[PDB]
RNA sequence: CGCAAGACGGACCAGAGCGAAAGCAUUUGCCAAGAAUGUUUUCAUUAAUCAAGAACGAAAGUCGGAGGUUCGAAGACGAUCAGAUACCGUCGUAGUUCCGACCAUAAACGAUGCCGACUGGCGAUGCGGCGGCGUUAUUCCCAUGACCCGCCGGGCAGCUUCCGGGAAACCAAAGUCUUUGGGUUCCGGGGGGAGUAUGGUUGCAAAGCUGAAACUUAAAGGAAUUGACGGAAGGGCACCACC
């Protein structure tokens, strides 16, 4: 920091940098995504820090399991987050 | 020390071949014919490599 | 006296315990089980006053005692194994170490192996001399 | 160690004191 | 006044270390005020070394290494001038020896 | 006792290897000639000797030693067998040093023949050619899954085998590349090795398995 | 028992030794076999290529 | 024993030979005999430890610099590596290899045009 | 060469980790507990600091059982010396180890209460998470382990600077103080007599907790400077020193 910076104008690579909580204001990390697998082809909605072992509406045994910061998928046909 | 005489490469390659391994039995005739050691021709440089080929040959290793 | 009936081209081995510390030295040629004695000579046999019996010439004079007993005996090679006391004690080799194993060297005898055989625990009982230790 | 043996003087001193007051009644 | 930053020991995020007992007095300390030495040496002087490889049964051997660690507390290490005082300045300095 | 000239009543007898090492002649050693109720035979069973395994093999490895044991006596040689195996004292001080994990295992198992051995075994964590960082120190639960497989692969090779395949593992010690071939998943290892052999227990004496192993 | 007497020759002066600066220290080299070498402590005035009389060739000293 | 000069030999010997290099020679009878013309000198004793110490100086002078002694015949010789050297006729030319970032540095300052480009190691050297 | 018993866990072992502190290091299994991190889960002021009261608390010590390898208060002797009821040596009782009750102290120390806010720079290190080009291992990819380059939490510490402070030594807090007020607990008032006398109270005992006055005195004490001195260290010198 110089002596002279001004603090109401962050520029987005300086605002991504710091914690969620420390932001100039609060904004969540985490995501929503829709996700797909084969066999059965029943598209899903599934939140990207899950605790839950998700099965799907095609009845398969995983979806995504959980871990200690993301949930890892099982290999599924999409990634995909959600805009809004 | 690795091998004090590069005759004694042969006296341990025929010991895993004993026990009946082959891939340890390669790696030991590798590095001395690949060791600046033992550079100089030499009469045993012969039976080394007459091992070396055969057991080359016989588990398909073509590098 | 009688070793064994070969006696050309190949040699006759022992084994040589050397035990050396501060206040005295041990030189002892045995069997190669161990289990039967040969010789055994001390820097103690050598000197006449206690401040003399670990130093480097009482250790010489001890070895090139031994070292003629063996030849009379028919043995001309030696492997050689080396104490310090051990234990809870010091574990460095006291001064006449050096000077016994050159000394049968030079007196004709041949070299085998050399091993460094002193008693160390994985732990121990409690070391004498108190909390405060030797103060001088 | 003086101020250790002041203190076990003192100690010794008192233990006497003790025993010579609490047999008088 | 205090001496040292680190009161002469390495202690930091402990309450408690375990004692050992010295190499020449059997006196007793905690293992992270113990001056330290770990010594490496052949069993044969380099004098000797040329006597002991003639009378040698092999035509190829290497004599063996001897390792011994050894532990004093402050006394020993500097009457047996292990370690020196050091100018207010000097005593700083946590860099080993030059070779 | 003090016997004028004890060593004119000495014999000098032979001591002979196992059939496995490639130079059989160990050297010769004394006893007492036989008296009544003293025999020599009695004197000159059940003796150790501690060979080098470069003087069983004629190479220069040198820091494994094997223990043998004499069982009878023929003629004027002395017949032997394995009763264990260790490495030089020099060997094992130089590979214990700083800013690494040591790795340390050990089981009881039997032969197909009726022996009952202890084995021990070490491992030693190792720096990667890249590492910039001074320590190589593995997690606790990465050490207690390398000691698991390192029990594992040491039972399997005793359980199925007999006592001369057994010491035929050892001589190469094939145990201990096998080990640090499994593990590199887990944690690189650089020194490993069957580091001590003891026996616990042994058969009845069966003088037909014994010249088996000398023919 | 007994051993011959041995001549050497000095190759170098190394400094003085003893609690008052008594003796010389210095390296000498064998009369018979010119490939052997030791040093020794020496009581007179001494100088490079002077050759010593030796009652016992095997004993060696360093700093008494 | 000791045989070193001090400063009332080493400092008068500097300031004959900054004065009078072109009298000076290598014969200490000769140096001896100028010493006693172009200076007062108290003492014949004096006199002959400057003219030794002129000599020793005039020696070395002849193999290179003495940092506290300067001269004509020294001084121009250094103005002729001040100055320009005769090394070469023109510059080392202008003909040099880009980076990728330092293409992009200058793609950002709208030059570039005149230079070729190749890629460093996948992974920071160890 | 072989057998038996009791104590202890070397090297790896570090200005490294865990615990409210005292403290905690061979293998494997069983029981209950916990910090940090991740989270677009949930309750909605439930909090901070604490008279009375309560749990834990090194070593030594006391009472009742079992064991006894090593070490060793008291004690018996050998040396040293003017003496040596000591330092040094040989032997050895209680104790040192386990089980069940007591005891409540320590240079129990960071000689530095706890909670919250703000004020410079730099390289490392242990734990969890996030991103990335290569190398290496297992199966043929993918995933995941060992290494390498950055970022974010919260942790034990280090170096540096005219932040600022202080009597100074020194301290990123021991700073934001005559330009003096964020909340709250314990507690000091010149040196001695004295942690003593006396009363109460807890304890089997040893003892712990609480705790005066008469009288006496001009200084006692902290940090730093220049000398002199050392049975402290490193260089150099002298036939009023020595060989």
């Amino acid at each position: 920091m110089p002596l002279a910076k001004d603090l109401l104008h962050p520029s987005p690579e300086e605002e991504k940098r710091k914690h969620k909580k420390k932001r100039l204001v609060q904004s969540p990390n985490s995501y929503f995504m829709d996700v797909k697998c084969p066999g059965c082809y029943k598209i899903t909605t599934v939140f990207s820090h899950a605790q839950t072992v998700v099965l799907c509406v095609g009845c398969s045994t995983v979806l995504c399991q959980p871990t200690g910061g993301k949930a890892r998928l099982t290999e599924g046909c999409s990634f995909r987050r959600k805009q809004h | 020390a690795y091998f004090q005489r590069p005759e004694n490469a042969l006296k341990r390659a025929n010991e895993f071949l004993e026990v009946g391994k082959k891939q340890p039995a390669l790696d030991v005739l590798y590095d001395v014919m690949k060791s600046k050691k033992h550079r100089t021709w030499q009469k045993i440089h012969e039976p080394i490599m007459l091992k070396y080929l055969e057991l080359c040959v016989d588990l398909r290793k073509s590098h | 006296s009688l070793g064994p009936q070969v006696a050309e081209g190949e040699n006759v081995f022992g084994v040589c315990h050397i035990f050396a510390s501060f206040n005295d030295t041990f030189v002892h040629v045995t069997d190669l089980s161990g289990k039967e004695t040969i010789c055994r000579v001390t820097g103690g046999m050598k000197v006449k006053a206690d401040r003399d019996e670990s130093s480097p010439y009482a250790a010489m004079l001890a070895a090139q005692d031994v070292a003629q007993r063996c030849k009379e005996l028919g043995i001309t090679a030696l492997h050689i194994k080396l104490r310090a006391t051990g234990g809870n004690r010091t574990k460095t080799p006291g001064p006449g170490a050096q000077s016994a194993l050159r000394a049968l060297a030079r007196s004709g005898m041949k070299i085998g192996r050399i091993e460094d055989v002193t008693p160390i625990p994985s732990d121990s009982t409690r070391r004498k001399g108190g909390r405060r230790g030797r103060r001088l | 160690m003086r101020a250790k043996w002041r203190k076990k003087r003192m100690r010794r001193l008192k233990r006497k004191r003790r025993k010579m007051r609490q047999r008088s009644k | 006044t205090k001496k040292r930053r680190n009161n002469g020991r390495a202690k930091k995020g402990r309450g408690h270390v375990q004692p050992i007992r010295c190499t020449n007095c059997a006196c007793c300390v905690p293992k992270d005020k113990a001056i330290k030495k770990f010594v490496i040496r052949n069993i044969v002087e380099a004098a000797a070394v040329r006597d002991i490889s003639e009378v040698s049964v092999f035509d190829a051997y290497v004599l063996p290494k001897l390792y011994v660690k050894l532990h004093y507390c402050v006394s020993c290490a500097i009457h047996s001038k292990v370690v020196r005082n050091r100018s207010r300045e000097a005593r700083k300095d946590r860099t080993p020896p030059p070779r | 006792k003090k016997v004028v000239d004890p060593f004119s009543k000495k014999d000098w007898y032979d001591v002979k290897a196992p059939a496995m090492f490639n130079i059989r002649n160990i050297g010769k050693t004394l006893v007492t000639r036989t008296q009544g109720t003293k025999i020599a035979s009695d004197g000159l069973k059940g003796r150790v000797f501690e060979v080098s395994l470069a003087d069983l093999q004629n190479d220069e490895v040198a820091f494994r030693k094997f223990k043998l044991i004499t069982e009878d006596v023929q003629g004027k040689n002395c017949l032997t067998n394995f009763h264990g195996m260790d490495l030089t004292r020099d060997k094992m001080c130089s590979m214990v040093k700083k800013w690494q994990t040591m790795i340390e295992a050990h089981v009881d198992v039997k032969t197909t023949d009726g022996y009952l051995l202890h084995l021990f075994c070490v491992g030693f964590t190792k720096k990667c050619n890249n590492q910039i960082r001074k320590t190589s120190y593995a997690q606790h639960q990465q050490v207690r899954q390398i000691r698991k497989k390192m029990m594992e692969i040491m039972t399997r090779e005793v359980q199925t085998n007999d006592l001369k395949e057994v010491v035929n593992k050892l001589i190469p010690d094939s145990i201990g590349k096998d080990i640090e071939k499994a593990c590199q998943s887990i944690y690189p290892l650089h020194d490993v090795f069957v580091r001590k052999v003891k026996m616990l227990k042994k058969p009845k004496f069966e003088l037909g398995k014994l010249m088996e192993l000398h023919g | 028992r007994v051993q011959p007497i041995k001549l050497a020759r000095v190759t170098k002066v190394l400094g003085r030794t003893g609690s008052q600066g008594q003796c010389t220290q210095v390296r000498v080299e064998f009369m018979d076999d010119t490939s052997r070498s030791i040093i020794r402590n020496v009581k007179g005035p001494v100088r490079e290529g002077d050759v010593l009389t030796l009652l016992e060739s095997e004993r060696e000293a360093r700093r008494l | 024993m000791g045989r070193v000069r001090t400063k009332t030999v080493k400092k008068a010997a500097r300031v004959i030979i900054e004065k009078y290099y072109t009298r000076l020679g290598n014969d200490f009878h000769t140096n001896k005999r100028v010493c006693e013309e172009i200076a007062i000198i108290p003492s014949k004793k004096l006199r002959n430890k400057i003219a030794g110490y002129v000599t020793h100086l005039m020696k070395r002078i002849q193999r290179g610099p003495v940092r506290g002694i300067s001269i004509k015949l020294q001084e121009e010789e250094r103005e002729r590596r001040d100055n320009y050297v005769p090394e070469v006729s023109a510059l080392d030319q202008e003909i040099i290899e880009v980076d990728p970032d330092t293409k992009e540095m200058l793609k950002l300052l709208d030059f570039g045009s005149l230079s070729n480009l190749q890629v460093t190691q996948p992974t920071v050297g160890m």
